Protein backbone atom coordinates (compact mmCIF):
# COMPACT_ATOMS: atom_id res chain seq x y z
CA UNK A 1 0.00 0.00 0.00
CA UNK A 2 1.34 3.71 -0.71
CA UNK A 3 -0.57 6.86 0.22
CA UNK A 4 -0.15 10.94 0.15
CA UNK A 5 -1.28 13.79 1.45
CA UNK A 6 -0.76 17.25 0.11
CA UNK A 7 -2.03 21.07 1.70
CA UNK A 8 -1.34 23.64 -0.85
CA UNK A 9 -0.62 27.02 -1.28
CA UNK A 10 -4.35 27.72 -1.89
CA UNK A 11 -5.62 25.49 1.37
CA UNK A 12 -6.47 22.67 -0.40
CA UNK A 13 -6.10 19.44 1.34
CA UNK A 14 -6.31 16.55 -0.75
CA UNK A 15 -5.36 12.52 -0.68
CA UNK A 16 -4.58 9.24 -2.55
CA UNK A 17 -3.68 5.79 -1.45
CA UNK A 18 -3.32 2.67 -3.81
CA UNK A 19 -2.14 -0.64 -3.39
CA UNK A 20 -2.05 -4.43 -4.74
CA UNK A 21 -3.44 -6.17 -1.40
CA UNK A 22 -1.61 -8.73 -0.10
CA UNK A 23 0.38 -11.56 -0.57
CA UNK A 24 -1.33 -14.84 -0.81
CA UNK A 25 -4.68 -12.70 -0.76
CA UNK A 26 -7.59 -14.36 -1.24
CA UNK A 27 -9.27 -12.95 -4.89
CA UNK A 28 -12.17 -10.77 -4.66
CA UNK A 29 -11.20 -9.51 -0.81
CA UNK A 30 -11.21 -5.22 -0.99
CA UNK A 31 -9.61 -4.07 2.17
CA UNK A 32 -9.48 -0.34 3.24
CA UNK A 33 -7.75 1.15 0.45
CA UNK A 34 -10.11 2.45 -2.26
CA UNK A 35 -12.82 2.80 0.84
CA UNK A 36 -13.53 6.87 1.64
CA UNK A 37 -13.29 7.48 4.98
CA UNK A 38 -11.53 3.80 5.86
CA UNK A 39 -8.08 4.25 3.74
CA UNK A 40 -8.95 7.57 2.70
CA UNK A 41 -10.33 11.02 3.66
CA UNK A 42 -9.97 14.76 2.73
CA UNK A 43 -11.83 17.54 3.87
CA UNK A 44 -10.23 21.24 3.41
CA UNK A 45 -12.42 21.75 7.42
CA UNK A 46 -10.52 19.15 8.57
CA UNK A 47 -7.64 17.01 7.66
CA UNK A 48 -6.24 14.91 4.85
CA UNK A 49 -5.60 11.00 5.55
CA UNK A 50 -4.36 8.19 3.75
CA UNK A 51 -3.74 4.88 5.73
CA UNK A 52 -1.88 1.69 5.38
CA UNK A 53 -2.48 -1.28 8.08
CA UNK A 54 -5.21 -4.70 8.62
CA UNK A 55 -7.32 -3.88 6.25
CA UNK A 56 -10.55 -4.94 7.63
CA UNK A 57 -9.91 -3.14 11.34
CA UNK A 58 -9.37 0.15 9.20
CA UNK A 59 -12.99 -0.49 7.12
CA UNK A 60 -14.66 -1.51 10.65
CA UNK A 61 -13.43 1.75 12.56
CA UNK A 62 -13.27 3.87 9.48
CA UNK A 63 -9.87 5.30 10.81
CA UNK A 64 -9.56 7.92 8.29
CA UNK A 65 -12.80 9.54 8.67
CA UNK A 66 -12.32 8.97 12.41
CA UNK A 67 -9.39 11.27 12.54
CA UNK A 68 -11.04 14.23 10.70
CA UNK A 69 -14.60 13.48 12.95
CA UNK A 70 -12.59 13.65 16.21
CA UNK A 71 -11.31 16.61 15.46
CA UNK A 72 -14.04 18.36 14.02
CA UNK A 73 -16.56 17.34 16.45
CA UNK A 74 -14.35 16.09 19.38
CA UNK A 75 -12.01 19.55 19.74
CA UNK A 76 -8.79 17.05 19.27
CA UNK A 77 -5.56 18.62 18.14
CA UNK A 78 -4.06 16.24 14.62
CA UNK A 79 -1.55 14.50 17.33
CA UNK A 80 -4.50 13.72 19.69
CA UNK A 81 -6.70 12.16 17.23
CA UNK A 82 -3.46 10.15 15.72
CA UNK A 83 -2.78 8.94 18.73
CA UNK A 84 -6.20 7.77 20.06
CA UNK A 85 -6.83 6.05 16.30
CA UNK A 86 -3.48 4.28 15.64
CA UNK A 87 -2.14 4.14 19.34
CA UNK A 88 -5.44 2.91 20.81
CA UNK A 89 -8.33 2.24 19.08
CA UNK A 90 -6.98 0.03 16.17
CA UNK A 91 -4.93 -1.97 18.43
CA UNK A 92 -8.45 -2.51 20.25
CA UNK A 93 -9.87 -3.89 17.64
CA UNK A 94 -6.76 -6.54 16.44
CA UNK A 95 -5.37 -3.98 13.77
CA UNK A 96 -2.14 -2.71 12.94
CA UNK A 97 -0.33 -0.36 10.78
CA UNK A 98 -0.44 3.21 10.51
CA UNK A 99 -1.45 6.11 8.59
CA UNK A 100 -0.12 9.88 7.58
CA UNK A 101 -2.07 13.12 7.74
CA UNK A 102 -2.11 17.04 7.21
CA UNK A 103 -4.63 19.18 8.34
CA UNK A 104 -5.95 22.50 7.58
CA UNK A 105 -3.42 24.48 9.56
CA UNK A 106 -0.12 22.46 8.18
CA UNK A 107 0.54 20.24 10.77
CA UNK A 108 1.37 16.78 9.92
CA UNK A 109 1.05 13.17 11.33
CA UNK A 110 2.78 10.13 10.67
CA UNK A 111 1.70 7.70 13.14
CA UNK A 112 2.15 4.19 12.95
CA UNK A 113 1.79 0.95 15.67
CA UNK A 114 4.12 -1.46 13.67
CA UNK A 115 7.64 -1.73 13.79
CA UNK A 116 8.09 0.14 10.30
CA UNK A 117 6.11 2.10 7.88
CA UNK A 118 8.21 3.57 4.61
CA UNK A 119 7.29 7.42 4.83
CA UNK A 120 8.40 10.92 4.28
CA UNK A 121 7.38 14.39 4.31
CA UNK A 122 8.28 18.05 3.98
CA UNK A 123 7.26 21.38 3.11
CA UNK A 124 7.60 23.09 0.00
CA UNK A 125 11.15 24.58 -0.99
CA UNK A 126 12.64 22.55 2.59
CA UNK A 127 14.60 19.62 3.21
CA UNK A 128 12.41 16.52 3.40
CA UNK A 129 12.48 13.82 5.96
CA UNK A 130 12.30 9.95 5.21
CA UNK A 131 11.97 7.66 7.49
CA UNK A 132 11.65 3.30 7.98
CA UNK A 133 11.60 2.19 11.43
CA UNK A 134 11.35 4.05 14.86
CA UNK B 1 0.28 27.40 7.57
CA UNK B 2 2.69 27.11 4.57
CA UNK B 3 2.07 24.08 1.55
CA UNK B 4 3.49 20.47 2.77
CA UNK B 5 3.29 16.57 1.76
CA UNK B 6 3.71 13.42 3.23
CA UNK B 7 3.79 10.41 1.90
CA UNK B 8 3.76 6.63 2.66
CA UNK B 9 4.58 3.13 0.84
CA UNK B 10 3.07 0.88 3.25
CA UNK B 11 3.45 -0.21 7.45
CA UNK B 12 3.81 -3.65 8.84
CA UNK B 13 5.99 -5.45 6.49
CA UNK B 14 9.24 -4.37 7.91
CA UNK B 15 12.11 -5.82 9.84
CA UNK B 16 14.94 -4.81 10.76
CA UNK B 17 16.50 -8.11 11.11
CA UNK B 18 15.24 -9.02 7.52
CA UNK B 19 16.87 -5.95 6.11
CA UNK B 20 20.19 -5.32 4.82
CA UNK B 21 21.46 -1.51 4.24
CA UNK B 22 21.78 -1.86 0.68
CA UNK B 23 17.39 -2.30 0.40
CA UNK B 24 17.25 0.09 3.18
CA UNK B 25 19.14 2.82 1.22
CA UNK B 26 16.96 1.76 -1.90
CA UNK B 27 13.68 2.79 -0.04
CA UNK B 28 15.23 5.65 0.87
CA UNK B 29 16.10 6.85 -2.30
CA UNK B 30 13.27 6.60 -3.49
CA UNK B 31 11.19 7.87 -0.78
CA UNK B 32 13.51 10.80 -1.05
CA UNK B 33 13.35 11.24 -4.45
CA UNK B 34 9.17 11.23 -4.32
CA UNK B 35 8.49 13.41 -1.98
CA UNK B 36 10.73 15.56 -3.21
CA UNK B 37 9.05 15.91 -6.13
CA UNK B 38 5.81 16.50 -4.73
CA UNK B 39 7.68 19.73 -2.58
CA UNK B 40 8.55 20.90 -5.99
CA UNK B 41 4.92 21.04 -7.27
CA UNK B 42 3.69 22.36 -3.95
CA UNK B 43 6.12 25.32 -4.50
CA UNK B 44 5.45 26.15 -8.25
CA UNK B 45 1.96 26.18 -7.27
CA UNK B 46 0.20 23.22 -8.42
CA UNK B 47 -3.13 21.61 -6.27
CA UNK B 48 -2.95 19.53 -3.88
CA UNK B 49 -5.28 17.08 -5.92
CA UNK B 50 -2.36 17.28 -8.78
CA UNK B 51 0.16 16.75 -6.29
CA UNK B 52 -1.03 13.58 -4.34
CA UNK B 53 -2.36 12.01 -7.57
CA UNK B 54 1.53 12.13 -8.95
CA UNK B 55 2.90 11.00 -6.00
CA UNK B 56 0.91 7.94 -5.97
CA UNK B 57 1.59 7.06 -9.48
CA UNK B 58 4.92 7.74 -8.57
CA UNK B 59 4.73 5.19 -6.00
CA UNK B 60 2.91 2.92 -8.17
CA UNK B 61 5.31 3.30 -10.85
CA UNK B 62 8.08 2.45 -8.62
CA UNK B 63 8.50 -1.53 -7.86
CA UNK B 64 9.92 -1.51 -4.32
CA UNK B 65 5.73 -0.47 -3.38
CA UNK B 66 3.14 -2.58 -3.52
CA UNK B 67 0.97 -0.67 -5.42
CA UNK B 68 1.17 -0.72 -9.06
CA UNK B 69 4.16 -1.92 -10.71
CA UNK B 70 5.64 -4.77 -8.08
CA UNK B 71 2.14 -5.52 -6.95
CA UNK B 72 1.48 -8.46 -4.53
CA UNK B 73 0.14 -11.44 -6.26
CA UNK B 74 -2.88 -13.01 -4.65
CA UNK B 75 -3.20 -16.97 -4.38
CA UNK B 76 -4.60 -17.28 -8.18
CA UNK B 77 -0.90 -15.60 -9.24
CA UNK B 78 -2.80 -12.38 -10.50
CA UNK B 79 -2.71 -8.87 -9.49
CA UNK B 80 -5.97 -7.27 -7.94
CA UNK B 81 -5.04 -3.42 -7.32
CA UNK B 82 -7.09 -0.63 -5.61
CA UNK B 83 -6.92 3.08 -5.18
CA UNK B 84 -8.97 5.56 -3.68
CA UNK B 85 -8.11 9.89 -4.20
CA UNK B 86 -10.40 12.69 -2.52
CA UNK B 87 -10.53 16.40 -2.90
CA UNK B 88 -10.84 18.38 -0.15
CA UNK B 89 -12.13 21.58 -1.91
CA UNK B 90 -15.06 19.93 -3.44
CA UNK B 91 -15.46 16.44 -1.24
CA UNK B 92 -15.32 15.00 -4.66
CA UNK B 93 -13.67 11.43 -4.65
CA UNK B 94 -12.84 8.61 -6.95
CA UNK B 95 -11.66 5.29 -6.30
CA UNK B 96 -11.28 1.68 -8.29
CA UNK B 97 -11.29 -1.94 -6.86
CA UNK B 98 -10.06 -4.86 -8.05
CA UNK B 99 -8.50 -4.08 -11.24
CA UNK B 100 -5.89 -5.84 -13.21
CA UNK B 101 -5.52 -4.18 -16.66
CA UNK B 102 -4.85 -0.82 -15.69
CA UNK B 103 -1.19 0.47 -15.00
CA UNK B 104 -2.49 3.03 -12.65
CA UNK B 105 -4.93 2.33 -10.46
CA UNK B 106 -4.42 6.21 -9.09
CA UNK B 107 -5.51 7.72 -12.31
CA UNK B 108 -8.36 5.80 -12.87
CA UNK B 109 -9.43 6.83 -9.38
CA UNK B 110 -8.75 10.19 -10.42
CA UNK B 111 -10.54 9.19 -14.07
CA UNK B 112 -13.79 8.13 -12.07
CA UNK B 113 -13.70 11.40 -9.70
CA UNK B 114 -13.33 13.87 -12.91
CA UNK B 115 -15.14 11.97 -15.96
CA UNK B 116 -17.76 10.38 -14.26
CA UNK B 117 -20.67 11.09 -12.26
CA UNK B 118 -20.10 8.14 -9.80
CA UNK B 119 -17.30 7.86 -6.89
CA UNK B 120 -17.18 3.85 -6.69
CA UNK B 121 -16.35 1.02 -9.69
CA UNK B 122 -15.29 -1.96 -9.38
CA UNK B 123 -13.90 -5.15 -11.62
CA UNK B 124 -14.49 -5.21 -15.36
CA UNK B 125 -16.57 -2.60 -15.07
CA UNK B 126 -14.05 0.31 -13.92
CA UNK B 127 -12.06 -1.14 -16.58
CA UNK B 128 -14.48 -0.72 -19.35
CA UNK B 129 -15.17 2.51 -18.47
CA UNK B 130 -11.43 3.34 -17.94
CA UNK B 131 -10.73 1.93 -21.47
CA UNK B 132 -13.49 4.07 -22.46
CA UNK B 133 -12.26 7.35 -21.52
CA UNK B 134 -8.46 6.32 -23.60
CA UNK B 135 -7.34 4.83 -20.93
CA UNK B 136 -4.51 1.95 -22.27
CA UNK B 137 -5.40 -1.55 -21.42
CA UNK B 138 -2.05 -3.22 -20.14
CA UNK B 139 -1.44 -6.63 -19.62
CA UNK B 140 -1.47 -7.59 -15.62
CA UNK B 141 2.53 -9.29 -16.31
CA UNK B 142 3.76 -5.81 -16.33
CA UNK B 143 3.06 -5.53 -12.45
CA UNK B 144 4.54 -8.83 -12.23
CA UNK B 145 8.30 -8.82 -10.18
CA UNK B 146 10.44 -11.32 -8.87
CA UNK B 147 10.52 -10.73 -5.79
CA UNK B 148 6.97 -10.84 -5.03
CA UNK B 149 6.23 -14.08 -6.79
CA UNK B 150 9.35 -15.72 -4.18
CA UNK B 151 7.53 -14.11 -1.48
CA UNK B 152 4.15 -16.18 -2.67
CA UNK B 153 5.83 -19.23 -2.70
CA UNK B 154 7.63 -18.65 0.56
CA UNK B 155 4.22 -17.45 1.80
CA UNK B 156 2.83 -21.30 0.47
CA UNK C 1 -37.29 -2.12 25.01
CA UNK C 2 -36.51 -3.64 21.39
CA UNK C 3 -37.45 -2.22 18.57
CA UNK C 4 -37.29 -2.24 15.01
CA UNK C 5 -37.15 -0.02 11.63
CA UNK C 6 -36.79 -1.09 7.85
CA UNK C 7 -36.85 0.52 4.76
CA UNK C 8 -37.74 0.03 0.90
CA UNK C 9 -36.04 3.00 -0.36
CA UNK C 10 -36.43 6.64 -0.75
CA UNK C 11 -36.60 8.56 -4.11
CA UNK C 12 -38.87 6.57 -6.28
CA UNK C 13 -42.09 7.75 -4.81
CA UNK C 14 -44.51 10.00 -6.55
CA UNK C 15 -47.91 10.12 -5.36
CA UNK C 16 -48.95 11.50 -8.65
CA UNK C 17 -47.72 8.68 -10.66
CA UNK C 18 -49.05 6.16 -8.44
CA UNK C 19 -52.36 4.20 -7.83
CA UNK C 20 -53.91 3.42 -4.26
CA UNK C 21 -53.86 -0.31 -5.50
CA UNK C 22 -50.05 0.32 -5.52
CA UNK C 23 -49.83 2.07 -2.58
CA UNK C 24 -51.43 -0.47 -0.71
CA UNK C 25 -49.41 -3.89 -1.68
CA UNK C 26 -46.36 -2.03 -0.63
CA UNK C 27 -48.28 -1.15 2.73
CA UNK C 28 -48.75 -4.61 3.07
CA UNK C 29 -45.25 -6.06 1.91
CA UNK C 30 -43.88 -3.59 4.59
CA UNK C 31 -46.12 -4.37 7.36
CA UNK C 32 -45.53 -8.35 7.20
CA UNK C 33 -41.74 -7.61 6.83
CA UNK C 34 -41.84 -5.07 10.29
CA UNK C 35 -44.02 -7.42 12.42
CA UNK C 36 -42.02 -10.47 11.59
CA UNK C 37 -39.23 -8.54 12.55
CA UNK C 38 -41.33 -7.66 16.10
CA UNK C 39 -42.27 -11.34 16.50
CA UNK C 40 -38.43 -11.97 16.65
CA UNK C 41 -37.23 -9.49 18.69
CA UNK C 42 -39.59 -10.46 21.28
CA UNK C 43 -39.07 -14.42 20.98
CA UNK C 44 -35.32 -12.91 22.04
CA UNK C 45 -33.95 -13.14 18.63
CA UNK C 46 -30.74 -11.46 17.73
CA UNK C 47 -30.66 -7.92 16.58
CA UNK C 48 -28.36 -9.50 13.82
CA UNK C 49 -30.37 -12.12 12.77
CA UNK C 50 -33.40 -9.88 13.00
CA UNK C 51 -32.32 -7.23 10.12
CA UNK C 52 -30.74 -10.53 8.28
CA UNK C 53 -34.43 -11.53 8.03
CA UNK C 54 -35.68 -8.55 7.79
CA UNK C 55 -33.45 -7.58 4.40
CA UNK C 56 -34.09 -11.06 2.83
CA UNK C 57 -37.63 -10.62 2.98
CA UNK C 58 -37.16 -7.26 1.23
CA UNK C 59 -34.79 -8.89 -1.18
CA UNK C 60 -37.16 -11.69 -2.05
CA UNK C 61 -40.14 -9.44 -2.39
CA UNK C 62 -40.16 -8.01 -6.34
CA UNK C 63 -41.62 -4.89 -5.02
CA UNK C 64 -37.89 -3.52 -3.87
CA UNK C 65 -35.08 -2.76 -6.03
CA UNK C 66 -32.77 -5.52 -3.75
CA UNK C 67 -32.36 -9.37 -4.31
CA UNK C 68 -35.98 -10.42 -6.56
CA UNK C 69 -37.19 -7.00 -8.19
CA UNK C 70 -33.50 -5.84 -8.74
CA UNK C 71 -33.25 -3.13 -11.66
CA UNK C 72 -31.09 -4.01 -14.73
CA UNK C 73 -27.76 -2.21 -15.45
CA UNK C 74 -26.96 -0.13 -18.73
CA UNK C 75 -26.31 -3.69 -20.18
CA UNK C 76 -29.65 -5.34 -19.14
CA UNK C 77 -28.06 -7.20 -16.47
CA UNK C 78 -28.43 -7.28 -12.43
CA UNK C 79 -25.95 -6.17 -10.17
CA UNK C 80 -26.59 -6.62 -6.66
CA UNK C 81 -24.90 -5.27 -3.46
CA UNK C 82 -25.07 -5.48 0.81
CA UNK C 83 -23.54 -5.21 3.81
CA UNK C 84 -24.44 -6.31 7.49
CA UNK C 85 -22.72 -5.04 10.80
CA UNK C 86 -22.90 -6.36 14.13
CA UNK C 87 -22.66 -2.82 16.90
CA UNK C 88 -21.61 -5.83 19.61
CA UNK C 89 -18.26 -7.00 17.87
CA UNK C 90 -17.42 -4.46 15.28
CA UNK C 91 -17.23 -6.92 12.58
CA UNK C 92 -19.17 -6.64 9.30
CA UNK C 93 -19.94 -8.16 5.91
CA UNK C 94 -20.41 -6.61 2.33
CA UNK C 95 -20.57 -7.88 -0.91
CA UNK C 96 -20.84 -6.25 -4.63
CA UNK C 97 -21.13 -6.71 -8.12
CA UNK C 98 -22.74 -10.15 -7.39
CA UNK C 99 -25.15 -11.37 -10.06
CA UNK C 100 -25.29 -15.18 -8.92
CA UNK C 101 -26.33 -15.26 -5.42
CA UNK C 102 -30.26 -15.15 -4.59
CA UNK C 103 -29.93 -13.28 -1.26
CA UNK C 104 -26.80 -10.96 -0.94
CA UNK C 105 -27.81 -9.80 2.49
CA UNK C 106 -27.15 -13.81 3.24
CA UNK C 107 -23.71 -13.54 1.08
CA UNK C 108 -22.82 -10.52 3.05
CA UNK C 109 -23.31 -12.10 6.48
CA UNK C 110 -21.46 -15.39 5.24
CA UNK C 111 -18.53 -13.02 4.62
CA UNK C 112 -18.62 -11.97 8.33
CA UNK C 113 -19.11 -14.94 10.05
CA UNK C 114 -17.20 -17.58 7.88
CA UNK C 115 -14.05 -15.43 6.45
CA UNK C 116 -11.63 -12.99 8.50
CA UNK C 117 -12.78 -10.66 5.59
CA UNK C 118 -15.21 -7.27 5.53
CA UNK C 119 -15.91 -6.66 2.00
CA UNK C 120 -15.77 -9.05 -1.06
CA UNK C 121 -16.98 -8.25 -4.94
CA UNK C 122 -17.62 -9.80 -7.96
CA UNK C 123 -16.93 -13.21 -8.80
CA UNK C 124 -14.48 -13.84 -6.18
CA UNK C 125 -17.15 -13.21 -3.49
CA UNK C 126 -19.59 -15.54 -5.29
CA UNK C 127 -16.77 -18.48 -5.72
CA UNK C 128 -16.49 -17.92 -1.56
CA UNK C 129 -19.99 -18.35 -1.14
CA UNK C 130 -20.42 -21.01 -3.62
CA UNK C 131 -17.21 -23.03 -1.92
CA UNK C 132 -18.93 -22.98 1.42
CA UNK C 133 -22.52 -24.25 0.08
CA UNK C 134 -23.92 -21.05 -0.63
CA UNK C 135 -26.43 -21.68 -3.79
CA UNK C 136 -25.37 -20.52 -7.44
CA UNK C 137 -28.27 -18.90 -9.25
CA UNK C 138 -28.73 -17.62 -12.32
CA UNK C 139 -29.52 -13.88 -12.21
CA UNK C 140 -32.31 -14.32 -15.08
CA UNK C 141 -33.91 -15.21 -11.43
CA UNK C 142 -34.16 -11.79 -10.71
CA UNK C 143 -35.64 -10.13 -13.67
CA UNK C 144 -39.60 -8.32 -13.72
CA UNK C 145 -41.30 -7.01 -16.35
CA UNK C 146 -41.64 -3.83 -14.32
CA UNK C 147 -38.14 -3.27 -14.16
CA UNK C 148 -37.50 -4.29 -17.74
CA UNK C 149 -40.28 -1.67 -19.13
CA UNK C 150 -38.32 1.38 -16.48
CA UNK C 151 -35.36 0.29 -18.38
CA UNK C 152 -36.91 0.70 -21.79
CA UNK C 153 -38.46 4.40 -20.63
CA UNK C 154 -35.00 4.88 -19.23
CA UNK C 155 -33.49 4.38 -22.51
CA UNK C 156 -36.67 6.73 -23.89
CA UNK D 1 -32.39 -0.39 -2.36
CA UNK D 2 -33.84 -1.78 0.85
CA UNK D 3 -32.63 -2.35 4.60
CA UNK D 4 -33.51 -2.67 8.50
CA UNK D 5 -32.17 -1.52 11.94
CA UNK D 6 -32.79 -3.56 14.98
CA UNK D 7 -32.65 -3.46 19.07
CA UNK D 8 -32.53 -6.65 21.01
CA UNK D 9 -33.57 -7.28 23.98
CA UNK D 10 -29.45 -8.26 25.13
CA UNK D 11 -29.12 -4.32 24.01
CA UNK D 12 -26.85 -5.59 20.95
CA UNK D 13 -27.60 -3.04 17.64
CA UNK D 14 -27.52 -4.60 14.31
CA UNK D 15 -27.75 -2.76 10.48
CA UNK D 16 -28.57 -4.30 7.07
CA UNK D 17 -28.62 -2.83 3.85
CA UNK D 18 -28.97 -4.50 0.27
CA UNK D 19 -29.63 -2.99 -3.54
CA UNK D 20 -29.72 -3.48 -7.08
CA UNK D 21 -28.76 -0.12 -7.67
CA UNK D 22 -30.29 2.37 -10.40
CA UNK D 23 -32.39 1.47 -13.65
CA UNK D 24 -29.82 1.85 -16.79
CA UNK D 25 -26.86 1.63 -14.17
CA UNK D 26 -22.70 2.00 -15.93
CA UNK D 27 -21.50 -1.85 -15.10
CA UNK D 28 -19.43 -1.83 -11.98
CA UNK D 29 -20.89 1.26 -10.39
CA UNK D 30 -20.96 1.06 -6.49
CA UNK D 31 -23.18 3.08 -4.77
CA UNK D 32 -23.28 3.61 -0.36
CA UNK D 33 -25.17 0.37 0.29
CA UNK D 34 -22.36 -2.26 0.48
CA UNK D 35 -19.75 0.02 2.09
CA UNK D 36 -19.44 0.37 6.20
CA UNK D 37 -19.93 4.01 7.12
CA UNK D 38 -21.73 4.78 3.91
CA UNK D 39 -24.73 3.29 3.67
CA UNK D 40 -24.29 0.72 7.03
CA UNK D 41 -23.13 1.39 10.69
CA UNK D 42 -23.60 -0.19 13.79
CA UNK D 43 -21.99 0.65 17.02
CA UNK D 44 -23.25 -0.65 20.47
CA UNK D 45 -22.49 2.61 21.91
CA UNK D 46 -24.29 4.57 19.85
CA UNK D 47 -26.43 4.04 16.71
CA UNK D 48 -27.71 1.23 14.12
CA UNK D 49 -28.06 2.81 10.58
CA UNK D 50 -29.09 1.84 7.33
CA UNK D 51 -29.40 4.92 4.26
CA UNK D 52 -31.18 4.90 0.49
CA UNK D 53 -30.16 7.61 -1.48
CA UNK D 54 -27.96 9.29 -4.36
CA UNK D 55 -25.54 6.58 -3.63
CA UNK D 56 -22.23 9.11 -4.34
CA UNK D 57 -23.28 11.42 -1.74
CA UNK D 58 -23.74 9.38 1.11
CA UNK D 59 -20.60 7.97 -0.02
CA UNK D 60 -18.73 11.56 -0.21
CA UNK D 61 -20.69 12.29 3.14
CA UNK D 62 -20.09 8.86 4.82
CA UNK D 63 -23.98 9.36 6.05
CA UNK D 64 -23.79 6.14 8.69
CA UNK D 65 -20.80 7.12 10.23
CA UNK D 66 -21.80 10.73 10.27
CA UNK D 67 -24.95 9.86 12.52
CA UNK D 68 -22.82 8.15 15.08
CA UNK D 69 -19.71 10.54 15.43
CA UNK D 70 -22.09 13.40 15.61
CA UNK D 71 -23.99 11.67 18.47
CA UNK D 72 -20.60 9.86 20.12
CA UNK D 73 -18.46 12.90 19.68
CA UNK D 74 -20.70 15.83 19.04
CA UNK D 75 -23.24 15.13 21.84
CA UNK D 76 -25.94 15.74 19.50
CA UNK D 77 -29.16 13.56 19.88
CA UNK D 78 -30.57 10.79 17.52
CA UNK D 79 -32.99 13.53 16.04
CA UNK D 80 -30.77 16.35 15.79
CA UNK D 81 -27.68 13.86 14.24
CA UNK D 82 -30.51 13.12 11.81
CA UNK D 83 -31.73 16.43 11.22
CA UNK D 84 -28.17 17.81 10.42
CA UNK D 85 -27.10 15.25 8.19
CA UNK D 86 -30.23 14.40 5.98
CA UNK D 87 -31.91 18.00 6.05
CA UNK D 88 -28.55 20.18 6.02
CA UNK D 89 -26.00 18.27 4.88
CA UNK D 90 -26.45 15.99 2.34
CA UNK D 91 -28.85 18.58 0.38
CA UNK D 92 -25.78 20.81 0.30
CA UNK D 93 -24.04 18.27 -1.51
CA UNK D 94 -26.61 17.56 -3.43
CA UNK D 95 -27.72 14.46 -1.79
CA UNK D 96 -31.19 13.22 -1.99
CA UNK D 97 -32.89 10.45 0.23
CA UNK D 98 -33.02 9.30 3.78
CA UNK D 99 -32.09 6.70 6.37
CA UNK D 100 -33.33 5.00 9.43
CA UNK D 101 -31.59 4.82 12.59
CA UNK D 102 -32.05 3.27 16.26
CA UNK D 103 -30.07 4.64 19.09
CA UNK D 104 -28.42 2.67 22.01
CA UNK D 105 -31.56 4.29 24.15
CA UNK D 106 -34.24 2.69 21.62
CA UNK D 107 -34.91 6.33 20.00
CA UNK D 108 -35.98 5.30 16.51
CA UNK D 109 -36.00 7.41 13.23
CA UNK D 110 -36.93 7.96 9.78
CA UNK D 111 -35.42 11.24 8.29
CA UNK D 112 -35.88 11.63 4.27
CA UNK D 113 -35.82 14.68 2.36
CA UNK D 114 -37.50 12.85 -0.82
CA UNK D 115 -40.73 13.02 -1.39
CA UNK D 116 -41.61 9.63 -0.15
CA UNK D 117 -39.79 6.81 1.61
CA UNK D 118 -41.21 3.14 2.04
CA UNK D 119 -40.74 2.42 5.82
CA UNK D 120 -41.77 0.69 8.78
CA UNK D 121 -40.72 0.82 12.42
CA UNK D 122 -42.38 -0.79 15.67
CA UNK D 123 -41.55 -1.64 19.13
CA UNK D 124 -42.07 -5.02 20.00
CA UNK D 125 -45.14 -5.87 21.66
CA UNK D 126 -46.45 -3.00 19.75
CA UNK D 127 -48.16 -2.24 16.85
CA UNK D 128 -46.29 -1.18 13.65
CA UNK D 129 -46.69 1.72 12.10
CA UNK D 130 -45.60 2.14 8.28
CA UNK D 131 -45.25 5.11 6.03
CA UNK D 132 -45.19 5.99 1.67
CA UNK D 133 -44.93 10.17 2.14
CA UNK D 134 -43.85 12.91 4.26
NA1 LIG E 1 4.92 0.14 -7.25
NA1 LIG F 1 -36.76 -7.58 -3.86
Amino acid sequence: TVGAVALDLDGNLAAATSTGGMTNKLPGRVGDSPLVGAGCYANNASVAVSCTGTGEVFIRALAAYDIAALMDYGGLSLAEACERVVMEKLPALGGSGGLIAIDHEGNVALPFNTEGMYRAWGYAGDTPTTGIYR
Amino acid sequence: GKAVIAIHGGAGAISRAQMSLQQELRYIEALSAIVETGQKMLEAGESALDVVTEAVRLLEECPLFNAGIGAVFTRDETHELDACVMDGNTLKAGAVAGVSHLRNPVLAARLVMEQSPHVMMIGEGAENFAFARGMERVSPEIFSTSLRYEQLLAAR
